[PDB]
């Protein structure tokens, strides 16, 4: 999902299959991007 | 779940006393308190982690 919010900030929910750290980038762990970078850990 | 970064939050308490004139221990409002330094500031903190403890 693409996500367009208030403002022009684009957030993006991304699964990947192996873990991503915290303000870094790239079973499927779901995250929420914000510029790249993990933002938000959903499991 | 979530991301695991933890925060410790120091708050540093200055007390000042003095005795009376009957001989009780009178603590002063001119104690300071002291927080951790956040922009520039060291009297407002706000948690930007996703844990903390206080102390
Ligand atoms: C996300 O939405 C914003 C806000 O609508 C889009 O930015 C606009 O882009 C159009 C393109 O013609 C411009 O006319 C507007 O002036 C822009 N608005 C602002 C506030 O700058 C943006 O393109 C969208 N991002 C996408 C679709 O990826
Ligand atoms: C709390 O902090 C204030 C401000 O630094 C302290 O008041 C100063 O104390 C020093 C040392 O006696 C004096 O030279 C200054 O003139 C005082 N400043 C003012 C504005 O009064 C105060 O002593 C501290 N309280 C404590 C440590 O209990
Ligand atoms: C995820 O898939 C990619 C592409 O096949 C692979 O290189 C990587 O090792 C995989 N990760 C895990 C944890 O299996
Ligand atoms: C997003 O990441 C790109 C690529 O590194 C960078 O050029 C850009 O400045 C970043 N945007 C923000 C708002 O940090
Ligand atoms: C905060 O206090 C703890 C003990 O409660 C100490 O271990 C830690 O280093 C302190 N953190 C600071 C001063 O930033
Ligand atoms: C205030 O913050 C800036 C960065 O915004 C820093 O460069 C500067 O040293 C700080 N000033 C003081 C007096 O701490």
């Amino acid at each position: 999902f693409s996500l367009n919010t208030t403002g022009g900030v684009i957030l993006e929910i991304s699964c990947y299959n192996d873990t991503v750290r915290e303000s870094s980038f790239y079973p499927k762990y779901c995250y929420v991007l914000y510029n790249g970078t993990a933002l938000k850990y959903l499991g | 779940p979530s991301f695991y970064s933890h925060t410790s939050v120091n708050i540093t308490i200055d007390l000042g006393m003095k005795l009376s004139g009957y001989g009780q221990p009178i603590a002063s409002a001119l104690s300071n308190i002291t927080l951790p330094m956040q922009d520039n500031n060291t009297d407002v903190y706000c948690i930007r982690s996703n844990q903390f403890s206080v102390y």
